[PDB]
DNA sequence: ATGACCATGATTACGAATTGC
DNA sequence: TTAAGCAATTCGTAATCATGGTCAT
């Protein structure tokens, strides 16, 4: 079941055998059409800038299924006002009542079963990290941590499985229930940690929640020292867990000491878990660690919050971004890093790149990715709509078709990489550095419709005059820097050959083999697509030079 | 130094403006007999190519071959200042870094110096490969323009027919078709409207209509327009000016 | 075959001009004696009934009952492909399948032959007005004007007293009326205005003239027939017929 | 009762198009002697001031000094009116609406619309100043000048030595206008006017732009920089005038 | 001469993808 | 017969609407 199955059979039988052990049925409701969606949670404003000041961070302990446990909230405890009417219950002690509207009663009239399905799945999840407490290897680690992340979708598919409307048994009114409970508590904790921590009570500075994901809240205590916000956070959170129900409990898990809130839900920083070494750069929501982007944005931000977190250092961050701008609109980066991988869905009405690539590879190669299957594809230059500019990255290494440089700079990088800059260096000095004042024009190798029967002119170099009439590399105008040219291409040559000996040698390392061709179809191996790149390009550069 | 004194900023308005949307960098090559320029698009199925003779100009300065980086978009943004009473004068230095162009109005005026940075677009100068071309028609430029709208609004391919001297262009889409057959014609009194097919080989042939949308945009310096046409060859519309063209190469489909 | 071929390619277009925006299908009816074809809104309000006879044409040639129905959007295209020297030919043959629009000129030998195909299975043609309370005509440009500037205020525009036409409309910005009487000295056969019984008031909806005033293009001069809870007559002349609107009124109490 | 009859439809309608675009709510003050009317922008840089006299109306009564609280609204119900037409404002004591009679020579045309009026008018305080260049240039000289020096930059810099300088300085390049005055054509309508201390000040171009659309009502412009103080931008009426008042950038 | 009509930016809407709780 | 939830951002393409350039008048 566990691979044919979603997240609903779990809870299903969990339910049926806790509903055996009390004697009870459940009901087989006729699952209703369909909803449009109920109301949710309610994410607190992000004030967007550059924190250099440690942000603490305070997030509920499962908040969901704490919310469900510690109400008595469960389908076996579900009144109404009749109801109440009828038995004569007193308010606030042998009912409750939720900030959605919805009746239900305390522990003290019926015990539900999804409290004991939560208690459940929350002391599987304490062992579950407490094994990854105590465990070294860091590959073992994120394994673990896998499998804790596994244990708290089921504790959160219960609630996730009382809301669902397509399904056995949606009560609509305990996810409503669950949701308000949580939004109330974020409102409640947001306004307590402001109140608390300020100038009167005998505090340096003023408390300010700079953001809040529906379980956390980023409190900024002002205090630039990063221990002594540690220390405010866990008391905060202490103080905080006093003023709520037995289950529910808040924890000072991090701090992010630069912090850069680029928009609502999407984020980036250094955690500080220890007051002596980051742990690990975030990045929330970021195009970098999307999948529907080119893995050369994923490097470049990678890189940039490097240099700008952990060094503090924007001079050299707006250089690597030029020189990234320079090697994109110079063919100077690799197919391998201009890939673009999207899920085809069923059934498209918006034509979309991925779908148009599958249709067209299905009518020409015989096969294509059916739904499901996550199709990768690069940009090539041209001038139709962009769903019907997308190709095959290996029908464009074999074709040797351009690629659009310029989508890639402004749609790919430009607005990922000016937003996090932005923050730092402002709009317009961020902006101003993706101008294009250079343009390398490859047309070449690429013999077809047009591009064949072509000439070269082969006009003079480093001037680019027509009147080249006399031979040689160089016009008689500026025959006075034939000693330099010679020198840019003999060294560009030197880089070109090195690196493809090196690629070459390389993969007949790789392949094992000496004395036998190495004709390896691996795709996903960064030196895929380099090798043939640099291939071309140097023999390119060696035809060059033997102009002299 | 390159100075090239023109006689009405409408002329070099409308030469931008014909080739600015399929392309948006070229490479201008001012050299001793004039300006030569030529790129293609990203599709490599359209090569534009522009020569404007000295004749053209009012005056020319430059004696040393120079390049100028155009980007289309800004220089025509920069072309769009000009009145319709203006001297353009283009001006480079040794090393352009920037060219300058001045409006300088022939009424003692408001001379109007634009400085417009220039890029290094560092691509290759291309040339026809010449061939005979199996048909060499002239047509009224206007009409043209017409038949590809009309036919273009219809379907996304344009076909010609170019059989027992009569030019013909089809179009079969979705919503129907639309098939224009024109008579060769000739007149005395009006010299535009004329048509003189070839019957040296028939042609017929499928253009895309999102490039032949592009091409009759240049259909305002030519009055009319000479496209030739082979079966292998790729077609070619000739916009001829006062002292040079601004043709187009495209390639059938396939 | 079907030969019908207009005077003037540009007489079509301006025919089709008022159809275009507001039917959205259309099934033409030819006959012996002329073309009619009529349609109703998706929403049931404005009713449209075309009517060209053979003084239109310069040959008319239509043995047998035709019915072809096809789309307006698809039909302007080809239309808007004609020059105002060609003349224009509709070309069907029997049962047809797909109508053939033709375009020719009279000095040089230039043939534009367009095809268009062609059935929603609805041929719904229903009049029954004949008689209205208060009859009145005005030029079509001025018309469009005044209602116009009235959608500007409100959704719906109020149009009948004692020998005088009044347009009211009331909203939210604020209100506007404008008040029109017939006699006119300008001694012109065209920008004058004439009225011609029983008091009515009637409030429409401004997006149906929107969509009615836009046939201002097929002349120069609309009669506009009033009757209280009876649809109004909104009819554009034309030298061999008339293109009328049935625009339905709103419940007002 | 205020009762004004503007002598042209189509001169309302050129001084509201001139400056709807910039604000959206403004008082009309209407006295004896005409009608006074300004407001901020909502950006507040611009500041423009709208003075009519008594002269521009064929009947202008104006009983008891009212004031007259969208411009959206005004010129849609301003649209309607033709070219012969008389657009004559009705305002009553203490109104709540106002009513803008469209009448014509024929009297069996007629044309009445109501326009319903709160404005909170931080009036300021505006002083005739010194400033030091005082210059005035045709109106569709100056606007072109803008258009085209627009889509260069955002920011244009504009007197030194009896000779101005456009001058606007982006990304794509650099582009420069010479300016000296003259009165050699018989015409003076085609003048440039000049006036004692070198000014170079620099403007956001967009209120440039929304400025240069009051070249309807004028066909000269003149204008009056001082390096610490907003600049005068006004259009002269036969009967008042339409300023505007624009705060420099930077330094 | 006056808007007419076609062409060209702003603005809105929604599909599609992915991630955040 | 079977499928956890919602909130949020970003990008692409179309539909619609304001506004200017040029033409029959
Ligand atoms: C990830 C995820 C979360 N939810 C909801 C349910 C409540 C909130 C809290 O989620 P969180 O990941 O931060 O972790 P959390 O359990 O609250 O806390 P701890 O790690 O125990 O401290 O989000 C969900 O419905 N489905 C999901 O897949
Ligand atoms: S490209 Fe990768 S898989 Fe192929 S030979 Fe080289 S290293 Fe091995
Ligand atoms: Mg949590
Ligand atoms: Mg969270
Ligand atoms: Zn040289």
């Amino acid at each position: 079941y566990l691979l044919a199955r979603g997240q609903q059979i779990k809870v299903v039988s969990q339910l049926f055998r806790k509903c055996l052990e009390i004697d009870t049925v459940i009901p087989n409701m006729q699952s209703q059409a369909s909803d449009d969606q109920y109301e949710g949670a309610t994410v607190i404003e992000p004030i967007r800038g550059y924190y250099d000041v440690p942000i603490a961070t305070l997030d509920f302990n499962s908040l969901y299924p704490s919310i469900m446990m510690a109400h008595n909230l469960c389908y076996t405890t579900l009144c109404n006002k009749a109801t109440v009417e009828r038995l004569n219950l007193k308010i606030d002690e042998d009912y409750v009542i939720t900030p959605n509207g919805d009746y239900f009663v305390t522990t003290k009239r019926r015990r539900g079963i999804l409290p004991i399905i939560l208690d459940e799945l929350i002391s599987a999840r304490k062992r579950a990290k407490k094994d990854l407490r105590d465990e070294k290897d860091p590959f073992k680690r994120d394994v673990l941590n896998g499998r804790q992340l596994a244990l708290k979708i089921s504790a959160n598919s219960v609630y996730g499985f009382t809301g669902a409307t397509v399904g056995k048994l949606p009560c609509l009114a305990i996810s409503s229930s669950v949701t308000a409970y949580g939004r109330t508590m974020i409102l409640k904790t947001k306004t307590a940690v402001q109140e608390k921590y300020c100038i009167k009570n005998g505090y340096k500075h003023d408390a300010v929640v700079v953001y809040g994901d529906t379980d956390s809240v980023m409190v900024k205590f002002g205090t630039t020292d990063l221990k002594e916000a540690m220390d405010l956070g866990t008391e905060a959170a202490k103080y905080v867990s006093t003023l709520f129900k037995h289950p529910i409990n808040l924890e000072f898990e991090k701090a992010y000491f630069p912090y850069l809130l680029i928009n609502k839900k999407r984020y980036a920083g250094l955690f500080w878990t220890n007051p002596d070494k980051f742990d690990k750069l975030d990045q929330k929501g970021l195009a970098s660690v999307r999948r529907d982007s080119c893995s050369l944005v994923s490097i470049v931000m990678n890189k940039v919050l490097k240099k700008i977190l952990i060094e503090r250092n924007v001079d050299g961050a707006l250089a690597f971004v030029r020189e990234t701008i320079n090697d994109i609109l110079h063919n100077r980066v690799d197919i391998s890093k201009l890939i673009i991988s999207k899920t085809l869905a069923p059934n498209y009405t918006n034509p979309q790149p991925h779908a148009v690539l599958a249709e067209r590879m299905k009518r020409r190669e015989g096969v294509g990715p059916n739904v499901g299957d996550r199709v990768d594809y690069v940009i090539i230059g041209g001038n139709d709509k962009l769903y019907n500019r997308a190709e095959d990255p290996l029908f464009v290494l074999e074709n040797n078709i351009q690629v659009d440089s310029r989508y890639y700079l402004t749609n790919q990088l430009q607005n990922p990489i000016i937003s996090i800059v932005a923050p730092i260096i402002g709009d317009k000095q961020a902006n101003g550095m993706f101008v294009v004042k250079s343009i390398k024009i490859n047309t070449g190798s690429q013999k077809g419709g047009l591009m064949s029967f072509i000439k070269k002119v082969e006009a003079c170099k480093s001037c680019k005059g027509p009147l080249r009439k006399g031979e040689g590399p160089l016009c008689s105008n500026c025959l006075a820097r034939s000693g330099e040219l010679y020198i840019k291409a003999l060294y560009d040559v030197r880089d070109l050959e090195e690196k493809y000996s090196r690629l070459w040698t390389q993969c007949q390392r790789c392949a094992g083999n000496l004395h036998s061709e190495v004709l390896c179809s691996n795709k996903n191996c960064d030196i895929f697509y380099m090798r043939v790149k640099v291939k071309k390009e140097l023999q390119e550069k060696v035809e060059q030079l033997s102009k002299w | 130094m390159l100075e090239a004194k023109f006689e009405e900023a409408s002329l070099f308005k409308r030469i931008i403006d014909g080739f600015k949307d399929c392309v948006q960098l070229v490479n201008f090559q001012c050299k001793e007999d004039g300006i030569i320029a030529q790129a293609v698009d990203d599709s490599r199925v359209l090569l534009v190519s522009l020569e404007i003779g000295v004749e053209a100009f009012q005056e020319y300065r430059c004696d040393h071959p120079v390049t100028l980086g155009m980007d289309l978009t800004s220089l025509s943004k920069i072309l769009r200042c000009g009145n319709n009473t203006d001297t353009l004068t283009l001006i480079a230095d040794n090393t352009p870094d920037s060219i300058i162009l001045l409006f300088e109005d022939t009424k003692k005026d408001r001379i109007a110096e634009y400085s417009l940075k220039l890029m290094d677009i560092d691509a290759d100068f291309l040339k026809i490969e010449e061939l005979q071309y199996d048909s060499t028609l002239s047509l009224p430029s206007s009409e043209f323009s017409k038949i590809v709208r009309d036919l273009s609004q219809l379907s996304d391919s344009i076909n010609i027919m170019i059989t027992k001297e009569t030019i013909k262009f089809v179009a079969d889409g979705d919503i129907g078709s639309g098939s224009v057959i024109i008579k060769p014609f000739v007149d005395m009194e009006h010299p535009e409207t004329s048509i003189k097919l070839e019957m040296d080989q028939p042609v017929d042939l499928t253009f895309g209509a999102k490039y032949l949308l592009d091409i009759i945009k240049g259909s305002s310096l030519s009055d009319r327009v000479g496209i030739r046409l082979s079966s292998e060859a790729p077609a070619l519309f000739q916009f001829d000016l006062k002292s040079g063209f601004l043709q187009f190469f495209l390639a059938p489909k396939f």
